[PDB]
RNA sequence: ACCGCUGAAAGCAUCUAAGCGGGAAACCUUCUCCAAGAUCAGGUUUCUCACCCACUUGGUGGGAUAAGGCCCCCCGCAGA
RNA sequence: CUCGAUGUCGGCUCGUCGCAUCCUGGGGCUGGAGCAGGUCCCAAGGGUUGGGCUGUUCGCCCAUUAAAGCGGCACGCGAGCUGGGUUUAGAACGUCGUGAGACAGUUCGGUCUCUAUCCGCCGCGCGCGUCAGAAACUUGAGGAAACCUGUCCCUAGUACG
């Protein structure tokens, strides 16, 4: 049988991604299982496990004009319209950590330990982080083989 | 295969290679393995490996 | 058949590639352009401009022909000024140059001063014929676009600006 | 303009052009200035 | 640049002006008995300025309230209110000490009024909205004054958010705008103000500097 | 929506595929209001800032106290 | 689907939504001289009234208006209202039926039940947390309310004709 889960038994390391170059939903897959925990051989979905993981120049994330001018936000809020239109291009120029955020979400299961995994998500538009007491781990993306 | 990529390899290769190994291992003790010794696992890896043919043609 | 043409430099003071960026310098005010990543742009053994992209994707043909056009732009601006003219046939109406720029007015109120753009050259002929010149089509061009749409000109008797001709419509009686 | 699901020449003095996706017909005589839609 | 001031409410009474017509005046009483304590951006980016303005007892306030006014070295008052500036710096404009009075107006200036309005309890949509009151005599049960039907039946099985219904009102922030500044009594701190203000005589009431004009 | 600058594809032409600009009671800032239970539960300031037992020192309970608040009381043009 | 019951028209009251837009707004074209006006495109942010007669829907008409919009929401809403007509029992005229009686043909009168448990909504509190315990002032992410319009004068009796 399994012997990971276990009440103190995981090691939340810290990972930081350079989210410049890169495309929205490659970064929100890695983070997500990487956040989640499946890049170790100790999963164990009953428990928030996993390691951290930090988003850096989110400002920078490479998204064509094509959907900034077209993939559109949509926040109802419960009252008689009050649907809350609003583009991902203004997004960008206003809150895009709430963008990578709601990406990595939807990617995310919903359930409690969605919520117990959002907040071991940080998440910051600029590239200066002053999170530097803990130990962060310069985190890229790959492929495996085949 | 969170065990194996963690060796580079994907879990579709690595049951191939032992399937051709004739390494009759379930997958119960394997992952076993993964946490108990993961050098042996490391070391199924290189044998997986090993007995991979060249490429993805036939 | 436009990727045929070179490009003639009869100045060459700075006119070079730093970075994807043709640096131009020349009689008038300097220009810069950003170069299309996707085309090669390389310097000729005679001093002229090659601009080329061997690969078949023909927006590289797209992309080719308009940066040499650009360019040639480019060095055409900066060797010799460049001129739109336009003239008046209306009634009631006396340019101005006050403070450092032209009032016009054709028969209403609150003349219209243009909000010129940085480096821009205005002059007066008459009360009726003005010119514009400048470095940049586009910025001569934006006062074109900013005078229009002013008291849009019937086609009837005339009431703004045309450009020497552009065969304006007419009346059709009454 | 002309908006309309069909568009044909007023004249052998006119191109069809394909602006935008939507296709639209100058003729240098503004009588129609029709549009694909 | 939103200069402004606290006061008080002491009712409402008319005077003629010089043209030979009614001025209606709410007097507010804002004179030299107001203080501040800046809230400058650089710790918060809040960029603003408290103002204490009233009358207490030395052994009414309670300590954290004689700490923070000991420590500004301003005598205590019982009231306090923050007067948003401008999204500027400012720095070179209030202080701690400053003693700002009802001359700041310039006498007919408009002015923003805001404060506590007047309570006037639980109360039926007739006078919480405005409803149209259904009629009260050809059959008319027992539905005088009552809404009457909310949206739909089968499909919309719900009642929207935001429907008008019976509710309190009343203690609201309540914002009067463009109100015309009739006299700036200088000589007794006094500022006469055309039109009503929100709130019952003795409220509090905040004075600003108005921004359309 | 419309008009438009420069200019290719295609020696021309073209509001265009690169690129620039104008463009409406709609949209968003802007004006007014609720709002950190916004569980990411914020931020600034200030006060109090070792007191005694039981159990097993810790782990935990019990009692008391400072700031301060509540209860009760006298009232409100604040209120079921 | 619902007959061990979803209670039907019209009208009142209260909202919401679409845009195939009545007006306001932004433009194109014209057999658009100008005012006006035809047609077309964009646009839901507001407004879209008050009367006569019929039980009405639907229509007619007077007088105003920038305008007197088309529809969905159980032909919106009867555990909120009305009960005029429709569809109970009485009565009468006509037609049919020898007759009893019938008519989606008309005419008079003819009750509109429920102490709100849940969902949602509207308002205000108690408790706990917000990592020592408390008191003040506040950023406001995120949301709401509101979002209308005419007459006259000047330009100018000007441009145009």
């Amino acid at each position: 049988p399994t012997y990971a889960p276990k009440a103190g038994d995981t090691t939340r390391s810290w990972y930081v991604i350079d989210a410049t170059d890169v495309v929205l939903g490659r970064l929100a897959v890695a983070a997500a299982n990487l956040l989640r925990g499946k890049h170790k051989p100790t999963f164990a979905p009953n428990v928030d496990g996993g390691d951290f993981v930090i988003v850096i120049n989110a400002d920078k994330v490479a998204i064509s004009g094509d959907k900034l001018q077209h993939k559109m936000v949509y926040r109802h809020s419960g009252y008689p319209g009050g649907l809350h239109k609003r583009t991902i291009g203004e997004l960008m120029q206003r809150h895009p950590d709430r963008v990578v955020e709601k990406a990595i979400l939807g990617m995310l299961p919903k359930n409690r330990l969605s919520r117990q995994i959002q907040r071991k998500l940080r998440v910051y538009a600029g590239p200066e982080h002053p999170h530097s007491a803990q130990q962060p781990v310069p985190y890229e993306l790959k492929q495996v083989a085949q | 295969n969170a065990a194996a990529r963690l060796n580079d390899i994907t879990y579709n290769r690595l049951i191939q290679g032992l399937k051709a190994a004739g390494v009759e291992v379930d997958r119960k003790n394997l992952a076993d393995i993964a946490i108990s010794d993961p050098a042996a696992f490391t070391a199924l890896v290189d044998v997986a490996r090993a007995a991979l043919p060249e490429d993805v043609n036939a | 058949r436009i990727g045929k043409q070179p490009i003639p430099v009869p100045a060459g003071v700075d006119v070079t590639i730093e970075g994807q960026s043709i640096s131009v310098k020349g009689p008038k005010g300097t220009l810069g352009l950003t170069v299309a990543e996707p085309i090669k742009v390389a310097r000729n053994d005679d001093g002229a401009i090659v601009v080329t992209r061997p690969d078949d994707e023909r927006r590289n043909r797209s992309l080719h022909g308009l940066s040499r056009t650009l360019v040639s732009n480019l060095v055409t601006g900066v060797t010799q000024g460049y001129t739109t003219k336009m003239e008046i046939f209306g009634v009631g109406y006396r340019v101005q140059l006050k403070g450092s720029n032209l009032e016009f007015a054709l028969g209403y109120s609150h003349p219209v001063v243009i909000e010129a753009p940085e480096g821009i050259t205005f002059a007066v002929q008459a009360p009726t014929k003005f010119t514009v010149s400048g470095i940049d089509k586009q910025k001569v061009g934006q006062i074109a676009a900013n005078i229009r749409r002013l008291r849009r000109p019937d086609p009837y008797k005339g009431k703004g600006v045309r450009y020497e001709g552009e065969q304006i419509r007419r009346k059709v009686g009454k | 303009v002309k908006v309309n699901p069909s568009v044909k020449p007023i004249c052998d003095k006119c191109r069809l052009i394909r602006r935008h996706g939507r296709v639209m017909v100058i003729c240098s005589d503004p009588r129609h200035k029709q549009r694909q839609g | 640049a939103r200069k402004g001031i606290l006061g008080t409410k002491l009712g409402m009474t008319q005077v003629f002006d010089e043209s030979n017509r009614v001025v209606p005046v709410t007097v507010v009483k804002a004179g030299p008995n107001v203080v501040t304590r800046i809230r400058t951006p650089e710790r918060d980016g809040y960029s603003a300025v408290q103002l204490a303005y009233g009358e207490i007892s030395p052994r009414k306030v309670n300590k954290p309230l004689t700490g923070q006014y000991t420590a500004a070295g301003v005598n205590p008052r019982r009231y306090l209110a923050e007067l948003r500036l401008d999204d500027s710096d400012a720095a070179t404009e209030y202080q701690v000490g400053q003693e700002l009075t009802a001359e700041i107006f310039a006498d007919g200036s408009y002015v923003d009024v805001t404060g506590t309005s007047k309570g006037k309890g639980f109360a039926g949509t007739m006078k919480r909205h405005g409803f149209r009151g259904q009629g009260a005599s050809h059959g008319a049960q027992a539905v005088h004054r009552r809404p009457g039907s909310i949206g739909g039946c089968a499909t919309p099985a719900r009642v929207f958010k935001g429907t008008r219904m019976a509710g309190r009102m009343g203690n609201d922030r309540v914002t009067v705008l463009n109100l015309l500044v009739h006299k700036v009594d200088a000589e007794n701190g006094v500022l006469l103000i055309k039109g009503a203000v929100p709130g019952r005589t003795g409220g509090l009431v905040m004075v600003r500097s108005a921004i359309k004009r």
